[PDB]
This record gives structure tokens, C-alpha cells and sequence, in this order.
């Protein structure tokens, strides 16, 4: 269900790519900001690989689906927050500690959560809810 | 001059970047445009109404000062240091542009001075007054889209320079790229399988002889 | 004709149209928002839509007969009223729509 | 975002009194000038009203609409309409004892070529 | 003569579109907006064609010159009409009855004022006359 | 000279330079526009239109002398200040423009 | 380690990032125009100056340490603040920021 | 100095040219126009030398130095003059007879002055200062 969603932000990143270069930033509605602010992350954190070993460049495949588990679930809290009402600049401050855990998933191991994942991520999908109630309302 | 080898890949790309531009700054100049001549009639209706209901008022005034003898006006001008109608703005998005745009707030800081009392006189000027606040605050409220328009205007000009300029300076020097470069690439691949075949054709002919 | 409608032809022009001006109409959005999109073009957006979902998006071992396959396309034009859908004939549209 | 709060005007006696009454302009207390120009037609130069442009449009970054009689905008044509920004607009209106012409109105000038 | 007066008013009209995108409707007028109407006119009788009649497939030579002799001639008649004052919709309303008995000239007969000669265009050049009364007041 | 002038070929370099030069004035009124333009352009962008309906517009069994092209040249070249005609020398250009 | 630091990797790809985004951004300012370009693209088009003027200006006989070259590297880096920066890991930063 | 110089405010005129054509020359300060504006004149003047005369043929080491002196002693008197106060146009309007003084200084013979070097280009010198203060005025 995961994988279906990653590439569908990117192709919708392309398209979003030339009305950017040319119009500029000034016109996208809320929803396209996101696609573009979701991609940020993907490519931070997957594209990007810190080191030979060091950083904890070894992902196994479970924290992996964790590492995108984080992103599509804000993706999904994101996408309604701006359909029920929330500026993308109000919504991007009021995520703030939620988003800044998702963005350090690379450095974090999972050996020392559980063995292959992280309880820290388990932590993570509770975190998301709560902040979501809050920032919404 | 332009490469050697293969520039078609990117050059077939730029054609794709340039051709999409020019379609969709075509059509957010389209709205601008639909949007602006609809503003424009609003706004010389507008001008004649503001004209007609401020004259009103202004020839009311004009006969109380008259009539209550001196010219009033100099007075109330001096003593009037603080205002009712004030405007706050807010930024609204309309045909993928930002515009200005103003609300107006009335603040109760004014509403009966030192000169609209005086006695038999200031009974007319207060008749006056009154015709001035209501037409005023209909004009103030008008005057709104004429921030935006005058952005608008602006801002047509801008985007339709960009619609022409795609269209002649780039789109053509891309066909000419890629046609010049097309030719030199296929003729790389025609005369190296020429030059090879007519050396062979020599090979074969000294084995056969000998 | 005969085992495909007389409709296949009349409504492939009308499929083609809409999908053409629909991929136009999505750059659009992009850049003009939805409060000075046009209302032609609205539909259009919605309808770039649904032509990829539904009548392009089929699963591994779903099989549909091409008199069903006719029945969907009208589906999907169904929402634009008659004086968007101009280029057909009034016994066809008023038959099928 | 909020930056300008005073309608300022450029008008003939009547004209700027009344809109005073309705209540939207001032004279601001530190400077002691002025966010209106009193003007009688024939009487006041012409020079005078190009200077109190100046000091409402450069100097007052705190006017968010420059009202202007068309008559008045006539005298000092050139200024009004080579002012293209927003901030403020101006808002051309007919001038007492004349009717609405067009092209009295600085932005419809620039509105008839290229839509 | 006509042939060259064909050719241009196909030309023309392209050009005022072209303008009321750019500059806007403040250059177009009703002259111009003649101008485009008699293009449209020429291209549904002479472009248009898949052979609906026997008629709209064999026209001869002198049924040709026929129907450009009616459009140019409404041409120039409806410019003179709005020069002494009318107003392009009121000089569609009034052309009217001979515009649409032109324009049906292809599913019409080519043998009716001999075998290759056609009457109803020959009628037209008076009541185009009788007509630009009606236009003009 | 006998049969031309030796300005003959003094006066192609400016027919031919600022011919050019109108032709670029051209191309950036289609794109800028009028308004943009200053005032170099509009001197050029005349220079243009004037160029090519009467200079290289004429009949097919109509005969030209040399002498004549260029006294039709002078007229049209003649739209410009003595600072912007400079591709040619002060003292045949201070008889004839 | 011990001639060059650890920060050395991390410091060419902060350099290229910028350089890079520089370029695409004076691109877009020819031909569009400057409503295409944001606060951020800004920082960028001073980089590329700075960059090109400094780093890639010396001498002929101008030899340099590698510990110097490192420290120059820095200089140009600094207009960035830390929260833009994200071509090194943030442990690396705080030291040498 | 005036090699380094000659090969900056062209390569300089290039990158603002392409700006100048795409978006216009209204997004763009009057002192980028002032690049250009001094590099046209170094265009038509030293570029042109195909010459219809020996005067226009011959060019030595003294006048080529003389010419390229006044032009770069101009732009920087231009971008002082505008700064402090001075339109743009006003500027243009008031070089004017001056930009023509060196455009032709090349028609005249290098024999003329005390050697190689005009009474021409010696009187430039003073007639540029004297320029800048009006200008500037």
C-alpha cells in the first residue's frame, strides 16, 4: 500500500517541477505544496546515503518500511488538515516536532528498539495522532 | 558551435519544456484577461455612480455653509485629526496572482464634533452630514477594486510579454538546433558504414585474385 | 454493427474531446487555483479523473464485454449536461447520456 | 498585509469637507500636516497640487487610498498617471460640477491597450 | 477579381482574432466584425463538403463564381449599411433569409436556370439591393 | 563614377545596417510591446515597415536607375537624428540624410 | 585524517548544491522574468558570485595549504544558515559553523 | 587595465541582453541599460573599420588606446551621475552630440593632433567632465 503512494508524490512532483520553475511558488494551491514538501523528505532520507556504514547507512528492508510508514502517515494527516481548513505555513508550524523525528529516521538504529525496527517508530504513529487533534482543531 | 553527439535527448526535452510553457502561461493570461474586462465595466459604471452620489451631497453641503454665513469648511477641516473609516488589507489570490485588498473597519473614535453644534445653524449641517457618511461609505467599499485592478493591470502586461517571448525567440532557435544537429548525428552513423564496406569490398577482392 | 452498438462511433468523439481538454485543464489548476478556473474546464479536471480510475485502472483477470465498455464511457460523460456535449446528435444523446 | 490605513484627498472645498464628515482623512498630529489638499478651481496653482502628490504618495507610506477629483487630475495630468503602482491607488473620480469622461481616469487609459 | 478577394478575407480574419487576444476589443469594431462573419460564411459553403447531395459534389465553373458573387457582395454592402449606422447584430437578423438560401446553395440544384446556371443566385443581386435598405434603415 | 556614385556604395552600408537593426526592433516589438520600447526602436520599427513596401515592392517590367534607388533611399534613411547616421561620412551626410 | 579534516567530503557537497541551484535560477530570471524566483533562489544567486570570485580566483604561483583552502570553503558557506544546510551531518556542523 | 576592462563589459552586455529580449528592459535597473548602452558604442566604433577610406582603414596603437580610453571613462562618469540623481533618458539626451564626437574620430586621419592621437580625442577629455556635471544636474 506503501509503495504505491511514494511514487505517486514524485510523479505529481514533476509535473509540479515546471509550474514552479516558470510561474514560480506564488500560485500552487495548499494540497501542491505538500506533494513537493512530503518529496523533500523521501529525498533527504532514501536518495541520500551518509557514508560507507557510518550514519547507519544500512537500512534493513523492515526499518525501511518504518522510515516511509512516517512519511506517508503525515502525508495523509497533511493532506486533510489544508482540505479542513489549515494555511500551509500554519499547518508546516504547528507539525514541527512531529516532522523533525521523521526527518532524523537515518541516523536512529534499530537494534536497540527491537532488533530490525525501532520502538521509537512504533512511538512515532501515537505522536502523529495527537499532534494532528491539536493542530487541526 | 552546438555539440557534436547527441544534444537530441536534451534538446528534444527543451522543446517539450518550452512547448508546456507556452500553453500554460497562455492560459493564466487567459484568465487575467477574462477576469480584467469584467473588473473594467464594473468599475466605469462605479466611477458615474461615486460622481452622482458625492455631487449630491456636495451641493447640500455647499448651500448649509451659504446659508449659515462664512465658509465653514476651513474650520472643520483643522479640528478633524483622527478618522472613522480606516482599512485593513488582506491578501487574496485570484487567477494565481496575489492582490491587495482592503475592508473597511468604522472606528467610533468621531461622530458628533465642535461644529455640528452651534445652535439654529448646526442643525443644518448635521442634516448634511449624515448624507456625506452614508454615500462616502458606499464609495470607500467601490474604491476596493480599484487597488486590485490597478495590480491587475500590472500584472497583464507582465505575463503577456512572457507568452510572445516563448513563442518567437525560443521555440524557433530550438527547431534550428535540433534539425542541425539531427543531420550531423545520422551522418556520422550512414558514412562510417560506407567507409568500412568500401575497404571490404578491397579485402575480398585480393583473396579471390590470390 | 451488429454485436457493438451503433454508439461505439459517436462516442469515441466525444471521449477523445473531453480527455484532450482535460490534460490542458490540470496544468491549469496548478497555476490558477479554483477561483478563477473556468466551469468547462472544472468538469474537464474531474474528468481526467475518472477516465484513468475507472475505465483505464482494471484489474489482472477482470474481463468486460464491449457492451459494457460503452455503457461506463456514457458514465463518465454523464455529468456534463447536453450543451457541453455539442457534437453528437440530439436522437443519439438523448438515447444515451 | 496591513501597512496603509488612511483614504487621503485631493479635492476642491466642498468635495474634501464632506469627505471629512464621513470620516476618512486626517491631519496627523506629530508633523502637523495635512492627509487632504483643500484646492478652489481657477485660484490655487497648479504647482501645489504636484508637491502634495509627492508627500501623499513617496512621503505618506501610510495612505492606502489617494482620492482625486478629474478635473484636478487634469492639472497635473503627468503625475497621476505616471504613479502605475498600487500603493495607493488612485481612484480618479468625477470633479464637482462635471460629468464622468473616461478618459479623465488614469487606470482606463492604460486598460485600452492590451487586455 | 473575386478570386483574390477570397484569399484575403481568409487572411484577415486570422489576424483579428489575433488582436482581440492581445490588444483586446477596443481595435475590433463592426466593420471588422463583418469582416470575420463573411469568412465564416465562405468556409461552411466552400470548404465544407463529404458529399451529403450529388449537388455538393459536382458544381460547375460558372456555380463557383456564383457563390463568391453572393458573399462579396454582401460583403461590401454590410460595411456601407454600418458606415450610415447599424450595428453588426442587427445586420445578421436582417440579412437573414438570403444568408441562409446562400449558404444551402450546395444541397440545392445546379439545373435550376438551365443545366449549369443557377436561378436563385441570379435573383440574389436584387434582393441584396432591396435588402441593404432594410440594413441600413 | 561616371555612372555611380562613389556613395553609391556608402549608402548600401547604411540601408543595409540599419535595416537590421529594424528588423531586431521588430522582433522585440512582438514580444515586449510598444509601451517597453524606447526610443531607438521606434525610429527602427518605422524604418522597417517603410523599407519593405516601397523599396523592395516595385513593378515587373519596371526599370531603375542607380541614381534613382538612391535619392529613394535618402527619403527613407531619413528618419533618423545625424548622431544615429554615422555609417556614413559628415560631408555627404550633411548634404543628404 | 591528520593532512585533511573529516568535514572534507561533507564540505564539496555543500558547494556543489548551491553552485548548482544558482545556475538554474539566473536561467529562469532570462527568460520568464523574476516572478518565477523566491527569497531562497536570492541566497543562491549571491552564492554563485561568491563562489567563483573567491574559491576559483588565485594565482599562477599562488600555492595554498589544504587546512587554508578548507577554511576559504567556509567563508561562503556562512550566508546559508545551519537549517539550509543539509549536505553534512548536523554533528559535523555545530563544530565548524 | 583597459584589455581587462574591454573583455568585462562585453561579456557582461551578453548575459543582460538575453533579460532584456525575453522578459524586457522594465524588470531591469536604468544602470544595466548604462552596460549596454557604452558597450553599443564600442560596437559600431571599433567593430566597423572595414573602411571606405585609408582614415577608416588605419588605426594605430595611439588612436586604438584614444577611443577605448573615452568609452570606459564615460560608463563610469554615467552610473556616479544617475546614482546621485539623473534619469536615464535625461542622461542619453544630454551625451548625445559626444557619443557622435568619437564615432567620428575614425573618418578623420591619425596625423592630425601633436602626432597620432586627434585635437579630437584631447578636447574629449574635458568635454566628458564638463558632460558628467550636467548630467548629473
Amino acid at each position: 500500500v506503501l509503495r504505491d503512494r511514494m511514487k505517486e508524490i514524485l510523479s505529481n512532483a514533476e509535473e509540479l517541477e515546471q509550474v514552479v520553475q516558470l510561474v514560480g511558488k506564488s500560485a500552487l494551491s495548499d494540497s501542491d505544496k505538500i506533494t513537493l514538501d512530503v518529496a523533500t523528505l523521501i529525498k533527504e532520507d532514501f536518495l541520500q546515503q551518509n557514508g560507507y556504514s557510518t550514519y547507519d547507512a544500512f537500512c534493513p528492508i523492515w526499518k525501511t518500511f518504518d522510515m516511509m510508514r512516517a512519511f506517508i502517515s503525515y502525508h495523509d494527516e497533511a493532506q486533510k488538515a489544508v482540505a479542513n481548513g489549515a494555511n500551509w505555513s500554519k499547518l508546516a508550524d504547528s507539525t514541527g516536532d512531529v516532522k523533525h523525528a521523521v526527518s532524523s529516521s537515518k541516523f536512529f538504529e534499530p537494534s536497540r528498539g527491537e532488533k530490525e525496527v525501532h520502538g521509537e517508530f512504533e512511538k512515532l504513529l501515537s505522536t502523529m495522532q495527537e499532534r494532528f487533534a491539536e493542530s487541526t482543531d | 558551435v552546438f555539440p557534436t553527439r547527441m544534444t537530441l535527448g536534451l534538446m528534444k526535452t527543451k522543446l517539450k519544456g518550452a512547448n508546456q510553457g507556452y500553453s500554460l502561461l497562455k492560459r493564466k493570461s487567459e484568465a487575467l484577461t477574462k477576469r480584467f474586462r469584467d473588473i473594467t465595466k464594473r468599475i466605469d459604471d462605479a466611477k458615474q455612480k461615486m460622481g452622482r452620489v458625492m455631487q449630491t451631497a456636495a451641493f447640500s453641503l455647499a448651500e448649509v455653509s451659504y446659508a449659515t454665513g462664512e465658509n465653514i469648511g476651513y474650520q472643520v477641516q483643522e479640528s478633524v485629526s483622527t478618522a472613522r473609516f480606516k482599512v485593513r488589507a488582506r491578501q487574496e489570490n485570484v487567477s494565481g496572482v496575489y492582490l491587495s485588498q482592503f475592508e473597511s473597519y468604522i472606528d467610533p473614535e468621531i461622530n458628533d464634533f465642535r461644529l455640528t453644534g452651534l445652535g439654529r445653524g448646526g442643525q443644518q449641517v448635521q442634516r448634511a452630514k449624515e448624507i456625506y457618511s452614508r454615500a462616502v461609505e458606499t464609495l470607500v467599499e467601490l474604491a476596493s477594486l480599484q487597488t486590485a485592478f490597478i495590480i491587475l493591470d500590472e500584472v497583464i502586461k507582465v505575463t503577456n510579454r512572457r507568452v510572445n517571448a516563448i513563442e518567437h525567440v525560443i521555440i524557433p532557435r530550438t527547431e534550428n538546433t535540433i534539425a542541425y544537429i539531427n543531420s550531423e548525428l545520422d551522418e556520422l552513423d550512414r558514412e562510417e558504414f560506407y567507409r568500412l564496406k568500401k575497404v571490404q569490398e578491397k579485402k575480398q577482392n585480393e583473396t579471390a585474385k590470390l | 454493427e451488429g454485436m457493438t452498438r451503433k454508439d461505439h462511433g459517436d462516442v469515441s468523439n466525444q471521449l477523445y474531446a473531453k480527455y484532450a481538454i482535460g490534460k490542458d485543464a490540470a496544468a491549469m489548476k496548478a497555476v490558477v487555483g479554483e477561483e478563477a478556473l473556468s466551469i468547462e474546464d472544472k468538469l474537464s479536471l474531474e474528468f481526467l479523473e475518472k477516465f484513468e480510475k475507472t475505465f483505464i485502472t482494471q484489474g489482472a483477470y477482470e474481463d468486460r464485454t464491449v457492451f459494457e465498455s460503452l455503457d461506463q464511457a456514457w458514465s463518465l460523460l454523464r455529468i456534463y449536461p447536453k450543451e457541453m456535449l455539442n457534437r453528437i446528435s440530439p436522437k443519439i444523446l438523448d438515447e444515451f447520456y | 498585509a496591513e501597512k496603509r490605513t488612511l483614504i487621503a484627498v485631493i479635492a476642491d472645498e466642498d468635495t474634501t469637507t464632506g469627505l471629512l464628515l464621513a470620516g476618512i482623512g486626517q491631519i496627523t498630529p506629530e508633523t502637523q500636516e495635512k492627509n487632504f489638499f483643500v484646492y478652489q478651481e481657477g485660484k490655487t496653482t497648479k504647482e501645489e497640487i504636484t508637491d502634495k502628490f509627492n508627500h501623499f504618495t513617496e512621503e505618506r507610506d501610510d495612505i492606502a487610498i489617494l482620492l482625486i477629483n478629474q478635473h484636478i487630475a487634469e492639472n497635473i495630468r503627468a503625475r497621476v498617471d505616471s504613479f502605475t503602482n498600487a500603493f495607493p491607488a488612485i481612484l480618479e473620480i468625477p470633479s464637482k460640477d462635471h460629468p464622468y469622461d473616461p478618459e479623465k481616469d488614469s487606470v482606463l487609459k492604460r486598460v485600452r491597450k492590451l487586455f
